[PDB]
């Protein structure tokens, strides 16, 4: 249902129903032709399907394929209320995300019991439209970075962390007291925090001009979580719908 | 605070709420008086 | 107030330390208080929209009276001790306060369970007395001796 | 591999409990 | 002078001894205690 | 050791003048502070905003200086931010916001003087726990 | 040593006696159980809080003229939230400012209008909400006296 | 889940099928107890008359 | 990291880094904690201390009070695990 | 009934959710729908339901 | 006056409570001394009405 | 998963009705003495 | 003869190896499903996030646990007090990720123990005996309900309930001490007194009865073989045991009406456990034990530590460490 219909519903009528994650649809395909200096006040990114890059053999040959996977977290994945300034460098629309709820912790489980947590985020996005007027058939694209899934304040089960916590494994004191002490354990004692990169490609669809709202379908591929450098991260492919409202 | 008329009678109110408990005990003292017949 | 972009600061676990998403999708306060997302209070409803906690209202239309109410409620939580020390169990004793909600709930829960025990006792005794063996067995009509062995 | 040992011990204890209820000495008067 | 103390002790006083006084009188006058 | 004359002397003004609190004052303060301030400033720390503590060191770094009785009493009369740029009377207990906060609807000058004296004196007694926190 | 019988056989104490219920000399402990005094020092009943109350009333007006715009669109949560978030101080302000009988009676009328607005907004009836908002506007802009 | 709910029937099928179990029990119970109007025992929890 | 090199500039010493220290570090300098330290910690990385004065919006008074303590401030390379926690370090 | 009468025509009761803050008001239009009233009685006792 | 009026009421209520429980018990005692108890009951209710009238008027 | 809910809702009402109508079937009469 | 009648009769029969009764119709299926789910989950349950911070905790045997460390981890903090049956999850894997089996097992176990009490009473009625054994069994049932249901209700989340395991039980007890000060609560004191007294009286009663046993056996044969099932006379001498007990402590102080003795034996531990369950229930709503922190002050005002302050120190040590990543704000409300 569209935003004009959800605004009619009160909070009591919505709680529990599970439509808080849903993105409002847009009707009445039209062209916006944004005035320079305008920006997107709201923006909801809802993933409809998740997949993880994996190796699987079809007929005796293995190749990189994206296998589907069910999400373990219940109804957290959707992003909303993203704002960013639209500009025109050479007659091209650039979203340039600036602020808003754009990260979302999400865990997905592969076939075979493997659990792959990842941070579904759109941060420092730079879109590059194929023109101007947000009109049926528009495409944005762009790149973004993904922060560390765990920040410096997180503590490992043994009490080790980056900004705080033990620098070594206190449970094993015999690893000390030996010239080259805890080394094999240095890979896990040392907590590193690196930002990854994500590629998103957004295609616009039916656009309402009266309410100045745009909707469409996006495809994103983001790098998964690395447990503070302990494990090599995976590759996550995601597709779904979106919605955004432009204020001029 | 009580109305100014009864501020003099305040100390009785200071003990009034705990009366019932004592009724209970009275039962016990009454039973003791009759030899826990 | 310091200028931090609320609803964009990842928490220590990466979950979000100010705004989260409820398991039904509603936008709620983060931290350990996500278990209490079902709350509805008169001083917090003005900030709630159909989607949950509205963000534009939080960013712009905040009120000083809400701040005062929240500070007073945080400073007076239903925490205390039997001697009414107040606060957390590890706190030193300077304040003297235990919320009446705690008193009422604890006292009436205690009374309710003991009246359930009274129900058990009296129901058992009433049925036994009506049947006619609330004083003993019989010693000449013991029903166990008339039943098949096993 | 010790999960097998733990499971075996627990199931053996349960079987012993089973035999002590349905295969008990019948007490007679 | 904490007349409050000299006011709160003696009233607790009279109240605590009163019912036992009723017991006195009942046992004295050979009552159906 | 007693609460002698030496330990009951506190700074009264910016200059440095040092007056002496009568024992009665001490008592009344400890009472008034625990009755009104205590809920949020128990132990010399600010419960709602832990950055702006109540220990003498933080009072010494406020703008203006808040490490004497006169400035504390003025702060109660008219509270300001940590840097003193504007007044926060609408979000803090004060005589100016007596209508907003009914607690001060009865406080008197001596009451304020005794509360300020207690705030000044307690770090002279404890000397490490006033505003220290759990650790101490 | 240093006894302390219920403030009757010893003395005060830099901290020990409690029976006291007095022994302070400062002045009147409102009641034998209250450290605070009576309302006769520092804060005055009507210093300059009336200006703050009048400002609250003016901004309450400014808040209440944007309700018909919110009811024209089918948005009901906004009406309730707007009517409760800043009008919160307005109930007490209007009650305290009123001193004559006419002000009291028609402030009661205004409260009736606001309550009717709230109820109709909950029931989602546009006509009733609009009429109640009009009546609330009339009462409130007829209150400035 | 938290959707309030009369009892917890969400689908008419769930109610219409929690129905036959209770009605099956009512029928088996009626099989013994039928055509009973009087026989007032007037005693402390006797109910001796079947 | 197991050992950040710039420990002393996190608030322990008299010299404080502007690209890593939390807002609580700007408490030794009077007249700076609210409305001034918040602006510094709420904005992006700085290559040098001179980058502070271009901070958008920075009022004059804020510029003056920063110039008063310009000697104590220092600029080091940003670190993500510390820049993420500039506004709210976690400890109270 | 006496409680209802007190809340409706005998000065009213204190209502926190009243517009402009908590105050004493008359409950002019109580909800009489049996479905909404018994929804409380027949709903779950678990979290989110109450 | 109120303060005093009530004081009395308290004194008469004490005198009534200390003697009613003893009467009822002591077999027979009751009936024989019924009219004085009725008179004291009327005095008690009169005192209550007088106290209520005081307040009202005085407010 | 609606089927699983249906089956459990049956089992539950099954056994609960068994209980309710078992205790309604003149239980106080069932007793050593008559 | 109808069918219903025949059934009702078989059900309330007292000649079945195990009594079924009408309460059995609730006890048997419920306890059976609870134990089946518990046995399966203790062996092969995947990790579960309990603090709702996406940090799953393993509690299954097949996930590198032993008997002591293994447990059935309670449900996630994100769920809180919400009902989470299987059919509300979108997948069984997700149901396992959020700790649904804990809710299933605990609810079924509570219903089963209540039905067990009812069944005890029902058999007591059928056999024509005095019906108060289930009153005695109420105390463990009350304790289990307080630890599994009432405490989560008061705290507001099922994640605060006692995990079904050994190390989980110890963790629950330690966190309870840190957040509530159970030791300084008079009801826990009453419970410890009740349990210690129960052990004392059990040992003393057994010693007194076995010591005074009528000589009816040789030396090369178990003393227990002197007694024969279905005797008509007491196999022990009450007079000798009472003489020994009276000479040991005092003459006045001694029980003679063995019936009064056994009633006291039943009364002591039961009331102790009732009072303890009430301690847990009251403290579930944050009515903690005595806080004698900094109660002793010298003339100047400096604080003099007592033994309670060291308890507060240990409580602080436990508190600042429990659920290290879950908290974001200074107070634990
Ligand atoms: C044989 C084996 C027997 C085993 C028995 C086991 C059961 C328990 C037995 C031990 C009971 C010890 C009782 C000690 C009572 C006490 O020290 O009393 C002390 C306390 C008060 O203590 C004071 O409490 C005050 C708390 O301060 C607070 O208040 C102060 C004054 O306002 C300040 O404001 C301060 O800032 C504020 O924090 C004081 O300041 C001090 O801290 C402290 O001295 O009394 C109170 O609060 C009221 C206490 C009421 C009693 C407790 C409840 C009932 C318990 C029944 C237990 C038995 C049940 C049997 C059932 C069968
Ligand atoms: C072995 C020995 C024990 C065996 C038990 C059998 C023997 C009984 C021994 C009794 C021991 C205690 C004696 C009574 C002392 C008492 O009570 O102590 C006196 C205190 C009254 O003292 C006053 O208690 C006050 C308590 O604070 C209260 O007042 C403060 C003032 O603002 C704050 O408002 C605070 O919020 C509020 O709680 C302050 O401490 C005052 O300074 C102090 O004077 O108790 C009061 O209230 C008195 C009235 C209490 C009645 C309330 C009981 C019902 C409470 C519900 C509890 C249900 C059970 C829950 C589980 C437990
Ligand atoms: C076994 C299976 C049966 C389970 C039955 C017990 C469940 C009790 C429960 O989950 O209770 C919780 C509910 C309370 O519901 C709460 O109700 C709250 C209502 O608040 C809402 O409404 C409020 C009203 O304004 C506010 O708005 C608040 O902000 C808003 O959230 C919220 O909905 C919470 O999420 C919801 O948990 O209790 C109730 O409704 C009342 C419960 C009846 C009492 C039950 C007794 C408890 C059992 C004790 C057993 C003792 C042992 C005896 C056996 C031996
Ligand atoms: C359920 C009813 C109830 C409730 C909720 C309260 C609650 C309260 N009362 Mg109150 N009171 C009650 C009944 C109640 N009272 C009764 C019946 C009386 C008459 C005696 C009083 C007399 C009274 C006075 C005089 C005062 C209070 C005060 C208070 C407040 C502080 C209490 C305190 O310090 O705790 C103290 C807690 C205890 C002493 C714990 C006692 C626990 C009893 C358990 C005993 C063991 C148990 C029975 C063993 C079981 C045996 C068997 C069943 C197996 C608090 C709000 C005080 C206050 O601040 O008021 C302004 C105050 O001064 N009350
Ligand atoms: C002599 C004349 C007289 C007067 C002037 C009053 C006046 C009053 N009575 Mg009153 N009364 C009287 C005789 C009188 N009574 C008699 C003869 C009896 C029977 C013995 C009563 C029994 C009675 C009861 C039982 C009650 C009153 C109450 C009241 C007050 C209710 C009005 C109110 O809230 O105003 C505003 C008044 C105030 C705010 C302060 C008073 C009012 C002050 C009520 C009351 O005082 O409640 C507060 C109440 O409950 N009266
Ligand atoms: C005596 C038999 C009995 C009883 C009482 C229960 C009871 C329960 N089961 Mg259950 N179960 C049973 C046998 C039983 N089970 C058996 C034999 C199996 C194996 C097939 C299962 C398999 C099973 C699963 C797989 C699940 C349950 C669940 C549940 C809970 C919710 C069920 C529900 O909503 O019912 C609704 C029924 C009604 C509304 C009808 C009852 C109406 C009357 C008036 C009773 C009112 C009660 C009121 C509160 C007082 C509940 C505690 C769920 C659970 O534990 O979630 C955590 C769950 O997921 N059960
Ligand atoms: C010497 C020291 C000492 C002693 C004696 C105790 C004694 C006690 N503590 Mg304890 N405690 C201590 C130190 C001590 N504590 C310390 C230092 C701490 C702080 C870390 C605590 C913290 C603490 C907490 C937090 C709790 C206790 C509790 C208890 C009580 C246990 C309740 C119990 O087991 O019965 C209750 C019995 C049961 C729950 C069993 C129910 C059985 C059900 C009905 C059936 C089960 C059937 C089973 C599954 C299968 C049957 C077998 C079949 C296969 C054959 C008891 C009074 C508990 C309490 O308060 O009681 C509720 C409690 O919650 N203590
Ligand atoms: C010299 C040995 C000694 C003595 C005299 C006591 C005496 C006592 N202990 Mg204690 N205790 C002891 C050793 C001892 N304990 C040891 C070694 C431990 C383990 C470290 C404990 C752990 C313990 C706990 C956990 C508790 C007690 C409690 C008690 C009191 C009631 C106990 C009771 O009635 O039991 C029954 C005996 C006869 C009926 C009583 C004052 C309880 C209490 O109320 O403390 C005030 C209580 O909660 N004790
Ligand atoms: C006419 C008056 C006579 C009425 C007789 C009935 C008395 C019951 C009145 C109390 C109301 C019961 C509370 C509602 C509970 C309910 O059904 O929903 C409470 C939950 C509802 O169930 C959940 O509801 C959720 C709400 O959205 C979702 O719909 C879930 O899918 C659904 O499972 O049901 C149960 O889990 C409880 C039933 C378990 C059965 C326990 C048997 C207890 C033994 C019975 C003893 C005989 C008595
Ligand atoms: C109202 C009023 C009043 C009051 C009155 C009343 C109503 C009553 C009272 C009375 C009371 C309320 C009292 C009580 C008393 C009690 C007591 C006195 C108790 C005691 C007891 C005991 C102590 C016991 C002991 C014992 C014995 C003897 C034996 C056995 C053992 C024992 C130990 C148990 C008055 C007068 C003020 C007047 C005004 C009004
Ligand atoms: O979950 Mn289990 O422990 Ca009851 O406090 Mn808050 O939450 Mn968590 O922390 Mn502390
Ligand atoms: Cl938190
Ligand atoms: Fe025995």
């Amino acid at each position: 249902l569209t935003k004009s219909q959800i605004n009619e519903l009160s909070y009591l009528q919505v709680k529990g129903t599970g439509l808080a994650n849903r993105c409002a649809e847009v009707v009445g395909e039209d062209s916006i032709k944004p005035k320079p200096g305008a920006k997107l006040v709201d923006m909801c990114i809802e993933p409809k399907a998740w997949a993880v890059e994996e190796e699987v053999g079809k007929a005796g040959k293995t190749e990189k394929k994206f296998v589907n996977s069910k999400v373990m977290t219940r109804q957290t994945y959707t992003l909303d209320a993203i704002e960013g300034p639209i500009t025109v460098d050479g007659g091209k629309i650039t979203f340039s995300e600036k602020e808003g709820i754009d990260y979302a912790a999400t865990t997905v489980q592969l076939p075979g019991g493997e659990r792959v947590p990842f941070l579904f985020t759109v941060k420092d996005l730079v879109a590059k439209g194929n023109g101007d007027t947000f009109k049926p058939g528009f495409q944005m694209g762009g790149d973004f970075n993904t922060p560390s899934y765990r920040t410096g304040l997180f503590l490992d089960p043994k009490g080790r962390g980056g900004t705080t916590g033990y620098d070594m494994a206190v449970a094993l004191p015999a690893l000390q007291l030996g010239e080259e002490g805890d080394a094999e354990l240095f890979g896990e004692n040392n907590k590193v925090f690196d930002i990854t990169q994500g590629r998103i490609e957004m295609e616009v669809n039916k656009v309402n001009a009266e309410d100045s709202e745009i909707g469409g379908v996006f495809v994103a591929t983001q790098l998964s979580d690395t447990d503070m450098g302990s494990k090599t991260p995976k590759k996550v492919l995601t597709k779904g719908i979106f919605y955004a409202k432009v204020e001029q | 605070k009580l109305p100014e008329a009864y501020a003099f009678l305040n100390p009785i109110v200071d003990v009034m709420p705990v009366i019932p408990v004592l009724f209970f005990l009275l039962a016990f003292v009454w039973q003791a008086a009759v030899s826990f017949r | 107030r310091l200028g931090a972009n609320v609803s964009s600061a990842q928490g220590p676990t990466g979950l979000g330390k100010y705004l989260m998403r409820s398991p039904s999708g509603e936008i709620i306060f983060g931290g350990e208080t996500m278990r209490f997302w079902d709350l509805r209070a008169p001083w917090v409803e003005p900030l709630r929209g159909p989607n949950g906690l509205d963000i534009n209202k939080i960013k712009n239309d905040i009120q000083p009276w809400q701040e005062r109410r929240a500070a007073e409620y945080m400073t007076h939580a239903p925490l205390g001790s039997l001697n009414s020390v107040g606060g957390v169990a590890t706190e030193i004793n300077s304040v003297n306060y235990v919320s009446p909600r705690s008193w009422l709930c604890c006292s009436h829960f205690f009374l309710a369970f003991f009246f359930l025990v009274g129900h058990w006792w009296h129901a058992g005794r009433a049925r036994a007395a009506a049947a006619g063996f609330e004083k003993g067995i019989d010693r000449d009509f013991e029903p166990v001796l008339s039943m098949t062995p096993l | 591999m010790e999960a097998l040992v733990y499971t075996f011990l627990l199931i053996g204890t349960l079987m012993v409990i089973f035999f002590a209820v349905f295969f008990r000495e019948t007490p007679r008067i | 002078d904490t007349r409050l103390l000299v006011i709160a002790a003696p009233v607790l006083v009279a109240a605590s001894w009163a019912l036992f006084n009723i017991g006195r009188l009942a046992i004295q006058q050979i009552q159906r205690l | 050791i007693d609460l002698d004359e030496a330990t009951r002397t506190v700074v009264v003004d910016n200059a440095g003048n040092t007056t002496v609190l009568t024992p009665e004052q001490v008592k009344r303060g400890k009472r008034l502070f625990n009755a009104t301030c205590g809920a949020c400033h128990v132990g010399g720390i600010t419960k709602t905003n832990p950055n702006v503590g109540l220990d003498p060191e933080a009072l010494s770094l406020a703008t203006p200086r808040r490490d004497n009785i006169n400035a504390l009493v003025d702060y109660i009369k008219n509270p300001t931010t940590y840097d003193g740029l504007e007044s926060i009377a609408e979000v803090h207990p004060s005589i100016k916001s007596a209508d907003i906060y009914p607690r001060m609807r009865s406080l008197t000058d001596e009451d304020l003087y005794s509360i300020a004296g207690h705030i000044m004196l307690s770090p002279k007694i404890a000397s490490e726990k006033w505003g220290g926190g759990k650790i101490y | 040593s240093v006894f302390g019988l219920i403030g009757d056989g010893t003395s005060y104490s830099e901290g020990a006696a409690y029976g006291t219920d007095q022994a302070d000399k400062l002045y009147s402990p409102y009641s034998v159980y209250s450290p605070e005094g009576e309302k006769s020092l520092y804060k005055p009943d009507s210093a300059e809080y009336l200006a703050r109350k009048k400002a609250v009333l003016a901004e309450t007006k400014n808040r209440l003229q944007k309700i018909p715009g919110y009811v024209d669109k089918k948005e009901w949560f906004n009406v309730k939230d707007e009517l409760t978030r800043y009008m919160y101080e307005t109930r007490g302000a209007v009650r305290s400012l009123s001193s004559s009988v006419t002000q009291k009676e028609k402030a009661e009328v205004f409260f009736r209008a606001l309550e009717d607005t709230y109820g109709a907004a909950t029931l989602k009836k546009g006509d009733a909400v609009k009429a109640s908002n009009d009546k609330a506007i009339a009462a409130l802009d007829a209150f400035t006296a | 889940a938290r959707f309030a709910n009369g009892k917890p029937q969400s689908i008419e099928a769930k109610y219409i099928m929690r129905s036959p179990a209770e009605w099956d029990r009512f029928m088996r119970f009626m099989d013994r107890y039928a055509e009973a109007n009087g026989l007032g025992f007037s005693s402390x929890x006797x109910x001796x008359x079947x | 990291v197991i050992d950040y090199e710039n420990i002393g500039y996190l608030g322990g010493s008299s010299i404080v880094d502007i690209n890593n220290a939390n807002i609580r570090a700007y408490l030794k300098m009077p007249g700076m904690y609210p409305t001034v330290a918040g602006k510094i910690v709420s904005h992006g990385p700085y290559s040098g201390v001179s980058d502070l004065y271009k901070i958008p919006g920075l009022s004059s008074a804020e510029a003056d009070v920063i110039k008063k303590y310009e000697s104590r401030l220092t600029a080091k390379t940003p670190s993500p695990d510390y820049v993420i926690d500039r506004i709210n370090n976690g400890l109270y | 009934f006496l409680l209802v009468i007190k809340a409706m025509y005998l000065g009213g009761v204190y209502d926190t959710w009243a517009p402009g803050g908590g105050d004493v008001r008359y409950i002019t239009t109580p909800t009489l729908n049996p479905i909404v009233i018994f929804g409380y009685v027949f709903r779950s006792p678990f979290g989110g339901d109450g | 006056m109120i303060t005093a009026l009530t004081a009395l009421f308290v004194l008469v209520s004490l005198a009534l409570v200390v003697t009613v429980p003893v009467a009822l018990a002591t077999p027979g005692e009751w009936e024989t001394s019924k009219d004085q108890f009725n008179k004291i009951f009327q005095l008690w209710v009169g005192l209550v009405v007088a106290i209520a009238t005081a307040d009202g008027i005085s407010t | 998963m609606l089927t699983l809910k249906i089956l459990v809702y049956t089992t539950v009402i099954f056994f609960v009705s068994l209980f309710i109508f078992g205790f309604l079937s003149s239980d106080p009469s069932r007793n050593p003495n008559r | 003869v109808s069918l219903w009648e025949r059934f009702c009769a078989w059900i309330t029969s007292t000649e079945n190896r195990l009594y079924i009764g009408w309460f059995g119709c609730l006890m048997f299926p419920t306890l059976l499903t609870a134990t089946s789910c518990f046995i399966i989950a203790f062996i092969a349950a995947p990790p579960v996030d309990i603090d709702g911070i996406r940090e799953p905790v393993s509690g299954s045997l097949l996930y590198g646990n032993n008997i002591i460390s293994g447990a059935v981890v309670p449900s996630s903090n994100a769920i809180g007090m919400h009902f989470y049956p299987i059919w509300e999850a979108a997948s069984v894997d997700e149901w396992l990720y959020n700790g649904g089996p804990y809710q299933l097992i605990v609810l079924h176990f509570l219903l089963g123990v209540s039905a067990y009490m009812g069944r005890e009473w029902e058999l007591s009625y059928r056999l024509g005996m005095r019906p108060w054994i289930f009153v005695a069994f109420s105390a463990p049932v009350a304790a289990a309900s307080a630890v599994f249901l009432v405490y989560p209700i008061g705290q507001g989340s099922f994640s605060d309930g006692m995990p079904l395991g050994i190390s989980g039980t110890f963790n629950f007890m330690l966190v309870f001490q840190a957040e509530h000060n159970i030791l300084m609560h008079p009801f826990h004191m009453a419970g410890v007194a009740g349990v210690f007294g129960g052990s004392l009286f059990s040992a003393m009663h057994g010693s007194l009865v076995t010591s005074s046993l009528i000589r009816e056996t040789t030396e090369n044969e178990s003393t227990n073989y002197g007694y024969k099932f279905g005797q008509e006379e007491e196999t022990y001498n009450i007079v000798a045991a009472h003489g020994y007990f009276g000479r040991l402590i005092f003459q006045y102080a001694s029980f003679n009406n063995s019936r009064a003795l056994h009633f006291f034996l039943a009364l002591w531990p039961v009331v102790g456990i009732w009072i303890t369950a009430m301690g847990i229930s009251t403290m579930a709503f944050n009515l903690n034990g005595f806080n004698f922190n900094q109660s002793v002050v010298d003339s100047q005002g400096r604080v003099i530590n007592t033994w309670a302050d060291i308890l507060n120190r240990a409580n602080l040590g436990i508190e600042v460490m429990h659920e290290r990543n879950a908290h974001n704000f200074p107070l634990d409300l």
